[PDB]
RNA sequence: CGAUCCUUCCCAGUAAAACGCGGCGUGUUCGAAUUCUGAUCGCUUUUACGCGAGAAAGGGGGACCACCCUCUAAGCCUAAG
RNA sequence: GAAACAUCUAAGUAGCUAAAGGAAGGGAAAUCAACCGAGACCCCGUUAGUAGCGGCGAGCGAGAGCGGAUUUGGGAUUUGAAGAAAAAAAAAAAAAAUUUUUUUUAAAAAAUUUUUUUUUUUAAAAAAAAAAAAAAAAAAAAAAAAAAAAAAAAAAUUUUUU
């Protein structure tokens, strides 16, 4: 049943990260890029949205 | 273009020791660097110059003040 | 072209292939330079990645094109080294000289520049030698002295100098005798 | 260690060939100094006349070659 | 007033990465180095990696040489976090640095290895502690017995107690208690009494924890009247009544059959002195929810936040809910729902679902709607960290009631929120279809059928009939023919009565060609 | 045996610009951007590094400017076709 | 070839040289689109001899999308933050149709097996003292690879190990 939704590991890995910004956030007064790249974030978003 | 250096002794038109000054690169690279009259303004050498001058000039100030 | 692999083969043949674990091989693959250097004299100097270029020379009215080349601004200089206390004679481009100015000397440039960017087996050798000598210096300490000890040791050195001079002159005159 | 073994001899060093660098003592050049290796346990303070050095004033050398 | 140095160095490490340009700032910020500064930094370090980085850097940079207390402090936190190889490699490096070995560093290493269940290496260190040349007298054996009988090594602990008492060692009450607990745990009654008469012959008067040892041993031997005999024996021996002893008295009462007796000893709990401790309230509830007594549950649930106390395990809050709801008292479950949301706990979907299921099953429909609305306005369903989900019986009857006897809109809003987590039940969908059809909005029935078609939910024949006739009743025969086409493409043939209805409704509205297209498929 | 982390990397002479070529790269000169105990304002604490709020970095989209969209360069590894 | 020729073409072709592998190279966006969206890399088909470059001559000649083949991403990288002032609840009172206001507040979890010696008791099942193993979590190195018999060594041919 682990291969039914194999994207959940990435989702709860990046869940705290994904709220901060789309491509990056400001930390201690300097811009810092997000942990997950934008193409991979779009893949994860499509995998989430394809099941409702 | 100019460089930052730290004087180790007293140069007549530059200034007193322990001071960072701006020189020409051909002046620093060919005259002050081989004769140990100045060091580059990077953190390790600034710390070294500051502490060694502190230790010696503690004795110098102890002699001069009293 | 495959300079990283031909340098890795020589390093493996020097050090012994049994000596290296696969993780050390993976790490050593990322330190050997994989740059494009073809000209012979760039493997014997500090060029900082400048190469020759071959291109076209084009006339003004006719537009006629004939081959030409652009060469790097190579100069032969002596650079002072802090841990060797002496000059090193190199063939540096002015680009490399300016990078040396930014870094704070030839020694600090060799420490700061990583292994892949050294471009050259001699560059790897010199960075290794400077790093070993700085690690030797990293475990030493100096102790300074009070001015009364300054005067005492100065007097002792004067005594030993004049005694050595007297004994040397006496030995010379007796050997003459 | 790999790069030390690959470029080492075919078969401490702060003496004989090059000696003590002048840089160490740059904040104050005319001062008698004693270099010594740093020990894990606290060392002794006894210093003979042979163990104390001072670049006189003569020195404020040879030259290596890159290749 | 200003700021200290330990907190600002910890704010250096907490906010910036550990680089050499940060180390330069720390080195230029420190005006004079001492072990007091090192210790105040090390205690106040927010994370163990910051602490370890600072302790390594200060000894490798030549700024200071560390001492016994700083080394002990490092080993204590490394072993509490169980960085076992880290603490071992620091410990082995001390006589080269010059500070001596002490047993204080070894005993915390014993406890650190045994916390992870590597207790064999604790015994391995203990056997070579005398080999290494450090005194091994009392506290070392105490910790070894604390760690090997937690795993339950009674037959070893006998031999090592023989080697204790052989090498001129006088054991005390801590030794005897720490071994008696393990011997009672390992089901050794004769060994427990032998080591009790051992401390009788050695001649030391037992205390509150010593008498606690036998009564918890009798609790795990399921002999409770004997424990009560021991409990009046401790009163006749003149030792003070302990709250832990009362707690395990309640535990031994409710272990098998006596569930009312926990309240009966809570009536005597005033004599002991300290009534509201966490463990009594943690253990007393599940026995009486297993039995089914309620007035002695709701009063102490009122008293739970009267003095701000929490249980050890919070699933008792669900077990009391299901027990009280099956008992039948509904008006005091509104104290449970506010006891959930006021201590620390966020309320959960299953927690609200049990109460909505009870208010739905027993003629309290508007109260079920009230709990429904405060459940859906608080978005409890869409919370990721909550574990208990809404049961199928928490929405299966209430969707039916909402669609059949009133409004369908908030029913579909709740169920569309349930799709976003875990539900694709066909029953609530069929009921939403009929409810939206009979309310007066057949567009919603059609779109829910489209939802079923895209999600792959199996579609019935009787659902489309109500949609067709709902379109019929409002004067949209073209929409009726569209729904008829969707029914045929799904694969259900209707009856000739419906065919005759739709063909006449299409003809009388002037839509001749749509009626002819119906005629084509009825011919076919 | 022993619960296994103890460092190739400090990362700008880089992106861009002028002139000359060219397979978007390269020769000679030159050369940035937001934090290095983040800062600013407001609040109590009544004399915090706590709590809140606002604005802050670059590349591209057929010269260029504004708005919008999209991506995060200045050495990570990687099967099959 | 341009019906001559000089920019252009032939062509980054022929040729010379250097290095590496059974494949090499490229590779998971500082990429395309156009306010709607796609989603690493290489190969085959179409768009299309079209857009574009060009003594705007002769000639050179895409990208994106779409259809196939293979179908794959991994790492840095995630964090529990190990247990006077505000918010909230227990009891009393009042009011409205649940809501509003005031007053007092070590242990009660830590789970296991074999062998040897001497005992009690009805070979069954339990008392004491001795040796260990529930460590291969991680990898390397070494010796030895399943029942019964023949030979070598040790000990007292026999037994044990090989
Ligand atoms: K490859
Ligand atoms: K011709
Ligand atoms: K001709
Ligand atoms: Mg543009
Ligand atoms: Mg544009
Ligand atoms: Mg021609
Ligand atoms: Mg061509
Ligand atoms: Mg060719
Ligand atoms: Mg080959
Ligand atoms: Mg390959
Ligand atoms: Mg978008
Ligand atoms: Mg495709």
């Amino acid at each position: 049943t682990a291969v039914q939704h194999p994207w959940r590991a990435k989702l709860d890995k990046y869940r705290t990260e994904l709220t901060k910004g789309v491509w990056g956030y400001w930390e201690m007064g300097a811009w810092k890029p997000l942990g997950i790249s934008a193409r991979r974030r779009a893949m994860l978003r499509k995998e989430v949205l394809t099941a409702g | 273009r100019k460089l930052e250096v730290i004087l180790t002794t007293g140069i007549e038109k530059l200034g007193k020791g322990g001071e960072t000054v701006k020189v020409a690169p051909g002046y620093f690279r060919n005259h002050l660097m081989p004769k140990l009259l100045a060091v580059p303004n990077i953190d390790k050498y600034a710390h070294l110059i500051r502490e060694q001058r502190k230790m010696r000039n503690y004795e110098e100030v102890k002699e001069e003040v009293k | 072209a495959f300079r990283g692999k031909e340098m890795m083969k020589k390093l493996v043949k020097k050090v012994g292939a049994e000596n290296i674990t696969p993780e050390l091989k993976e790490k050593l693959k990322a330190c050997v330079p994989d740059t494009k250097v073809v000209m012979g004299r760039a493997k014997r100097g500090l060029y900082a990645g400048r190469h020759i270029q071959y291109g076209n020379r084009v006339s003004e009215d006719g537009g006629n094109k004939s081959r030409r080349c652009w060469k790097p601004n190579v100069q032969e200089k002596r650079l002072f080294s802090y841990i060797f206390d002496s000059h090193i004679k190199v063939k540096v481009t002015t680009h490399a000289l300016r990078c040396i100015d930014k870094a704070g000397g030839i020694d600090e440039y060799l420490l700061k520049t990583p292994y892949q960017k050294m471009d050259t087996e001699m560059g790897l050798y010199w960075k290794t030698k400077v790093e070993a000598r700085y690690a030797e210096l990293g475990q030493m300490e100096v102790a300074f002295f009070n001015p009364e000890d300054e005067a005492k040791l100065e007097q002792g050195f004067k005594d030993l100098n004049i005694a050595k001079k007297d004994a040397r002159r006496e030995a010379r005159r007796t050997f003459r005798k | 260690d790999v790069f030390f073994s690959a470029f080492s001899s075919p078969k401490l060093a702060f003496a004989s060939s090059f000696d003590f660098p002048r840089i160490p003592v740059a904040g104050v050049s005319t001062a008698f100094f004693a270099p010594r290796m740093r020990q894990k346990v606290r060392g002794k303070s006894t210093f003979s006349l042979y163990e104390v050095q001072k670049w006189r004033t003569h020195s404020i050398k040879a030259g290596l070659s890159w290749q | 007033n200003h700021e200290k140095l330990e907190d600002t160095i910890c704010r250096m490490m907490d906010n910036r990465a550990w680089t050499t340009r940060l180390q330069n700032s720390i080195r230029d910020l420190v005006p004079e180095w001492d072990h007091s500064l090192v210790y105040n930094v090390l205690h106040g370090a927010k994370k163990l990696e910051h602490a370890l980085q600072f302790f390594r850097w200060t000894e490798r940079s030549g700024l200071i040489r560390h001492d016994r207390d700083t080394h002990m402090k490092m080993i204590k936190m490394l072993g509490e976090v169980s960085k076992l190889n880290h603490a071992r490699c620091i410990l082995l490096d001390m006589p080269e640095k010059g500070v001596p070995w002490d047993e204080d560093m070894f005993v915390v290493l014993i406890e650190s290895y045994g916390k992870a269940g590597i207790v064999q290496e604790s015994v391995k260190i203990f056997q070579k502690m005398k080999d290494l040349g450090v005194e091994r007298t009392i506290k070392s054996y105490n910790s070894l017995f604390k760690v090997i009988l937690r795993r339950g090594r009674y037959m070893m602990a006998k031999r090592y107690f023989n080697k204790m008492v052989s090498e001129g060692v006088e054991p005390t009450r801590h030794t005897y208690n720490l071994m008696l607990w393990g011997f009672f745990l390992s089901l050794r009654l004769e060994t427990a009494l032998r080591f009790f008469e051992d401390m009788k012959t050695r001649g030391i008067s037992p205390d509150d924890a010593t008498f606690n040892t036998m009564i918890n041993g009798f609790c795990r031997f399921k002999k409770m009247d004997e424990a009560e005999k021991l409990f009046v024996e401790m009163k006749g021996n003149k030792i003070g009544p302990s709250v832990v002893s009362y707690t395990t008295m309640i535990k031994g009462y409710l272990a098998v059959d006596r569930v009312d007796d926990g309240l009966r000893i809570f009536e005597e709990m005033r004599s002991s002195g300290i009534e509201p401790n966490a463990t009594t309230y943690s253990t007393l509830l599940p026995g009486l929810c297993d039995a089914g007594k309620m007035v002695e549950a709701k009063n102490i649930l009122k008293n739970m936040m009267a003095k701000h106390i929490a249980p050890k395990d919070n699933s008792i809050f669900l077990k009391l809910l299901v027990s009280q709801s099956k008992a039948g008292d509904m008006a005091a479950a509104t104290e449970v729902l506010k006891a959930m949301a006021t201590l620390n706990v966020p309320a959960e979907a299953g927690h609200y679902g049990v109460l909505i299921e009870n208010q739905c099953k027993a003629s309290a429909y508007n109260r079920a709607i009230k709990l429904l609305d405060t459940l859906i306005e608080k978005e409890i369903i869409l919370r990721h960290q909550d574990t208990l989900e809404m049961e199928p019986s928490a929405y299966n009857p209430i969707i039916e009631y909402l669609c059949n006897n009133g409004q369908t809109a908030k029913a579909e809003v709740l169920f569309r929120q349930l799709m976003k987590r875990g539900v694709q039940d066909q029953d609530a969908l069929n009921n939403l279809i009929r409810g939206h059809a009979k309310e007066g909005n057949p567009d919603s029935s059609y779109e829910i059928l489209k939802i079923m078609s895209r999600r792959g939910v199996p579609r019935e024949s009787n659902a489309y009939e109500l949609l067709i006739k709902s379109y019929m009743s409002k004067g949209e025969p073209g929409d009726a023919k569209t729904a008829l086409d969707s029914m045929v493409e799904d694969g259900h043939v209707p009856d000739s009565s419906l065919f005759r209805s739709v063909i006449e409704s299409l003809f009388e509205d002037g839509r001749v060609q749509t009626a002819s297209r119906v005629m084509m498929i009825m011919i076919d």
